[PDB]
RNA sequence: AGCGCCGGCCAACUCCGUGCCAGCAGCCGCGGUAAUACGGAGGGCGCGAGCGUUACCCGGAUUCACUGGGCGUAAAGGGCGUGUAGGCGGCCUGGGGCGUCCCAUGUGAAAGACCACGGCUCAACCGUGGGGGAGCGUGGGAUACGCUCAGGCUAGACGG
RNA sequence: CUGGUCCACCCGUGACGCUGAGGCGCGAAAGCGUGGGGAGCAAACCGGAUUAGAUACCCGGGUAGUCCACGCCCUAAACGAUGCGCGCUAGGUCUCUGGGUCUCCUGGGGGCCGAAGCUAACGCGUUAAGCGCGCCGCCUGGGGAGUACGGCCGCAAGGC
């Protein structure tokens, strides 16, 4: 495996498109501070730190709408899109004069900083800029 | 120059009454009156779906044919709303509003634009107390437009505001008949004018 | 009530022995000037039925599209099938932006300022439909906030 | 108005030939056979059992459909009880998304109800009028129950969905609650009101309806007892 | 007061003449005896001391796709391996601080551009003021990620 | 004599990995060089038919060649017209081959049908053409043309 943040950020996607109540991911720490993030801005109900087949792993418990009505009931995503940006291919770092505003601020911005990771309205706070990691909406 | 031709055509064509001749436009003997319908051998004919482009243009055309201006002056003031800081349609209005021969008509001075446009190209008015014989001069918020002294001794401006007396001028202007001038008390807003004219298709139709 | 547009009408045909015989494609956004607006498609052996049939199955595929203050709240891109349209929210004095398919439905929306691209397919249908879709998943802070 | 010892008809069946979105009604897998947990089932009837005893408590209007043979009379028993419209043997493609047309069927029943009502004139020719007392009784096979549905329903109760997906599909497209009742073959998230459990077992499709008919009578008012319990 | 244009794109149509001729044509296309497409005329549309044309640049062209494209059948997977350089690389702890982020400071000429105000009657033109960056030099700081060095692990990989 | 590969035990090494411009090797048939072999078959070729013709299809013959050894050539509808590696996302059915506790459970292959999803559609779908990351190859309208010039390779044909 060759970016452990993109095969997270994928086993999620996957998960929420079929409405997995929860989904497995190879745990680091790297990823705890991601998915730190994500629980408490709401697009998970959080995570633990499990145990499987002897291995560390992280336990992501997903989330989803309200059922709906008509043909095709399945809920709306909580978590609509979630993209890797910067890559081991391509890596990304904005400044802090141009972190992107996700979706007119109705979505967030995960960047590594040199004050830890953070959200797009987290970073302009503390004034830093960092590593694009991903955008999620 | 500007068009110096027939003008009772340019109603017929764009299909509402442009007041551009001043007296004439409010008898039953107005063009628009008798015969409504365009100009030219087909006017009669029933008309076809036009195009939304035919819309678009025929609404700068109103616009354009209202001011009596040239294409190059009104694309020219058009430019300058648009770059200009946010609403452009109030501002390509407000600043076509601004010009001083438009100003001699609304204050009055004049029946119609074109000879408004004639009373300034030949001197008779005076801008905060100089000869400013240039039609396309900005009018500001404070300026007095007056009639010369060695005008006001004159038929065409002592008939005109005659009438006037009889008259109310627009909100954001003033007018002191007998002294024969006038005040820009500030450009105008949006409703100010009900303007024959969407000016929104205006923006439109430069932004294809 | 609504109020009715024709972004589409068009001719096609089937063969027989014999020669060509046409049907006629009537493709018309109905909306409401203050957020209601459907789309519907219209195919009879006539004009005037099939544009008069395409705005029946338009006031039945209504959508919401929450204007503020007569802009959209996001940014929005979907794909129909090589069909793609970009919408970005613009400020007041800036106008409509957009080619006659896609004003079309959004003018209807009561959509005053916005700023749109086709890309890809810029087959008027399948842009209606992108154009649909795009304005049905608009979503805003209030509705954001109460799925997390 | 339930039960526990419902369980001695049918805990479910199916050999293998399952829909995956159902393994969260299924307890365990036997004797080849998938066998349906009730306590799934008992909270699940509590739902459906709310919304049928309100659906009537309202005045609304369930209608029933089944098709199969082990459900084909069982159903026109239990819908004629609550006086409900069933659907006994087709179902005809629209009924539902086309039910101002369909629907156009049943004058033309009720003509011949006022025709062969003696006399109009059946002093016209026979093969005239023989000819029509087979129409008649065809618009009788198919239009016997949903005659009585004078208008678009308030829910529908299927009693196998994957059979029954056209029903299924129209009432989904018109907001119409789908209530069903289905074994380890079919869509949960297709049934609006859901009840897990056998529909072959006609020991188990008269359970879970006949006694589910005894609770819409309780919520117009009044109960009665006996219904066909067919051995 | 002139110039272009009036088949669709694309705003503006009738009569005559011509009869696959004479001709038009940016593309699709017009003309073979009732041509809104050729030529003239009436009328009409667009501009206006201009209006057309040719040439060339950018745009439309997400048609070199960083923003922002593709490769089963539309153009597109190397006939297949092996492997050099190179690109890229799992979990945990720390040392450094190269990338990266921040703060301070120097440089970034004038003119131009943009905003405000004013001088030529206006304008074009022009004066006066204002406001910025990126990039690089230097000083201070941060250490998540990338880098490196060091130590540990066994999920990758390899061997018994 | 020799390769690959799978499975069981979870015993050893401790990231030793992935891809891969160049390079190098392998590369159906046909063809080429030198020997050898030659039944059958059969380009070319000869004859008999058919036909307007019949430099064909049909028939009777028949030389390379088809076969062997060594050395070349390096092409293809060399196809799954689908590059390699890895992770993730319902299942049902048939089969090959392992392991177990032998209903079945579990690996590694080979097919069919299909969830979600993808697709212009056809269709793809844990053997992805789905969702992702790495690296490589390649496409950018048709014809001219895989031609010319140049270069490298080859005995030549001709290949790149
Ligand atoms: S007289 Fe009538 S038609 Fe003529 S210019 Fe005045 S308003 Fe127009
Ligand atoms: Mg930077
Ligand atoms: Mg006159
Ligand atoms: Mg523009
Ligand atoms: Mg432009
Ligand atoms: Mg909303
Ligand atoms: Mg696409
Ligand atoms: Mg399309
Ligand atoms: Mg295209
Ligand atoms: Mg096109
Ligand atoms: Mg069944
Ligand atoms: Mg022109
Ligand atoms: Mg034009
Ligand atoms: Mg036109
Ligand atoms: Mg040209
Ligand atoms: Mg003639
Ligand atoms: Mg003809
Ligand atoms: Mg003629
Ligand atoms: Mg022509
Ligand atoms: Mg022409
Ligand atoms: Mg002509
Ligand atoms: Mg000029
Ligand atoms: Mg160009
Ligand atoms: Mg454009
Ligand atoms: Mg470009
Ligand atoms: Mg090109
Ligand atoms: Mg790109
Ligand atoms: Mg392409
Ligand atoms: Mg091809
Ligand atoms: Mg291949
Ligand atoms: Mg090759
Ligand atoms: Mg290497
Ligand atoms: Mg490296
Ligand atoms: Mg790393
Ligand atoms: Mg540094
Ligand atoms: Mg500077
Ligand atoms: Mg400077
Ligand atoms: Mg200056
Ligand atoms: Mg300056
Ligand atoms: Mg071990
Ligand atoms: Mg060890
Ligand atoms: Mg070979
Ligand atoms: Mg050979
Ligand atoms: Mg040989
Ligand atoms: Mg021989
Ligand atoms: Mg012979
Ligand atoms: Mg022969
Ligand atoms: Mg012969
Ligand atoms: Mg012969
Ligand atoms: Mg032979
Ligand atoms: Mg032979
Ligand atoms: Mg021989
Ligand atoms: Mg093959
Ligand atoms: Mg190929
Ligand atoms: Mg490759
Ligand atoms: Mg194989
Ligand atoms: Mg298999
Ligand atoms: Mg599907
Ligand atoms: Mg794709
Ligand atoms: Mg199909
Ligand atoms: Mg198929
Ligand atoms: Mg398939
Ligand atoms: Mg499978
Ligand atoms: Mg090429
Ligand atoms: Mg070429
Ligand atoms: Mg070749
Ligand atoms: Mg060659
Ligand atoms: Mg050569
Ligand atoms: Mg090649």
């Amino acid at each position: 495996l060759t970016d452990p943040i993109a095969d997270m950020l994928t086993r999620i996607r996957n998960a929420t498109r079929v409405y997995k109540e929860s989904t497995d991911v190879p745990a680091s720490r790297f990823k705890e501070e991601i998915l730190r993030i994500l629980a408490r801005e709401g697009f998970i109900k959080g995570y633990e730190r499990v145990d499987v087949d002897g291995k560390p792993y992280l336990r992501v418990y997903l989330k989803y709408g309200p059922r709906r009505q008509g043909p095709d009931p399945r809920p709306e995503q909580v978590i609509h899109h979630i993209r890797r940006i910067s890559k081991p291919g391509r890596r990304v770092y904005v400044g802090v004069k141009e972190i992107p505003r996700v979706r007119r601020g109705l979505g967030i911005a995960i960047l590594s900083t040199s004050k830890g990771v953070l959200t797009d309205r987290e970073a302009r706070k503390l004034g830093v800029g960092g590593e694009l990691i991903c955008e999620v909406w | 120059g500007r068009y110096i031709g027939p003008v009772c055509r340019l109603c017929r064509r764009e299909g509402v009454k442009l007041y551009l001749k001043g007296e004439r436009c409010y008898s039953p003997k107005c063009a628009m009156e008798r015969r409504p319908y365009p100009p030219g051998q087909h006017g009669q004919k029933r008309a076809r779906r036009p195009s939304d482009y035919a819309v678009r243009l025929r609404e700068k055309q109103k616009l354009r044919r209202i001011y009596g201006i040239s294409e190059r002056q009104f694309r020219n003031l058009f430019e300058e709303a648009s770059k200009k800081k946010g609403v452009t349609g109030s501002v390509f209005l407000g600043l076509l509003e601004s010009r001083l021969d438009n100003v001699v008509y609304r204050l009055g001075f004049a029946v119609s634009r074109r000879q408004a446009r004639q009373l300034v190209r030949h001197g008779h008015i005076t801008v905060n107390g100089r000869r400013v014989d240039l039609p396309s001069y900005r009018v500001r918020p404070g300026d007095e437009i007056a009639v010369a002294e060695k005008s006001r001794n004159l038929e065409l401006i002592r008939q005109n505001l005659e009438a006037m007396k009889g008259r109310k001028v627009g909100p954001w202007l003033s007018l002191d008949v007998e002294g024969m001038k006038g005040k820009f008390l500030r450009l105008p807003d949006r409703e100010d004018l009900a303007l024959p004219v969407n000016e929104q298709l205006v923006i439109e139709f430069y932004s294809r | 009530d609504f109020e009715e547009k024709m972004i589409l009408i068009r001719r096609t045909a089937r063969m027989q022995a014999g020669g060509r015989r046409f049907r006629f494609g009537a493709l018309v956004v109905v909306g409401d000037r203050q957020g209601r607006v459907g789309l519907g498609f219209g195919k009879a052996p006539e004009v005037p039925l099939a544009v008069q049939k395409a705005g029946y199955y338009a006031r039945r595929n209504m959508v919401e599209v929450p204007l503020q203050n007569g802009t959209i709240p996001h940014e929005i891109e979907v794909e129909f099938g090589a069909s793609k349209i970009v919408l970005k929210p613009a400020a007041p004095g800036t106008g409509v932006i957009a080619g006659a398919v896609p004003r079309a439905i959004l003018e209807l929306a009561g959509v005053t300022d916005i700023l749109t691209k086709e890309l890809g397919s810029r087959n008027p249908i399948n842009i209606a439909y992108a154009t649909m879709e795009a304005l049905r998943q608009l979503r805003t802070k209030a509705d954001v906030e109460r799925l997390r | 108005v339930k039960e526990l010892l419902e369980a001695g008809v049918h805990f479910g069946h199916e050999r293998k030939r399952w829909n995956p979105k159902f393994a969260r009604y299924i307890y365990a897998e036997r004797n080849g056979i998938h066998i349906i947990d009730l306590q799934k089932t008992m909270e699940e009837l509590e739902r459906t059992f709310r919304f049928i005893e309100d659906l009537a408590m309202r005045g609304g209007t369930i209608l029933f459909v089944g098709t199969k043979k082990q459900a084909q009379d069982i159903v026109r028993m239990e819908a004629e009880r609550a006086g409900m419209p069933y659907v006994n043997q087709r179902w005809l493609g629209g009924m539902l998304t086309n039910f101002k047309t369909i629907s156009q069927r049943v004058h033309r029943l009720e003509e011949l109800e006022a025709l062969f009502a003696s006399p109009e004139i059946e002093e016209r020719p026979k093969k005239e009028q023989v000819r029509l007392k087979h129409e008649l009784e065809r618009l009788q096979k198919y239009l016997s129950g949903f005659r009585l549905l004078k208008r678009l329903p308030d829910a529908i109760f299927v009693v196998d969905p994957t059979k029954e997906a056209i029903a299924v599909r129209e009432a989904r497209k018109l907001f119409i609650p789908v209530i069903a009742l289905a074994d380890t073959d079919s869509d949960p998230d297709l049934v609006d009101y859901i009840i897990p459990g056998n529909d072959d077992a006609i020991r188990s499709i008269q359970l879970i309806l006949s006694r589910a008919v005894d609770l819409i009578i309780q919520a117009r008012g009044g109960v009665v007892e006996p219904s066909p319990s067919y051995a």
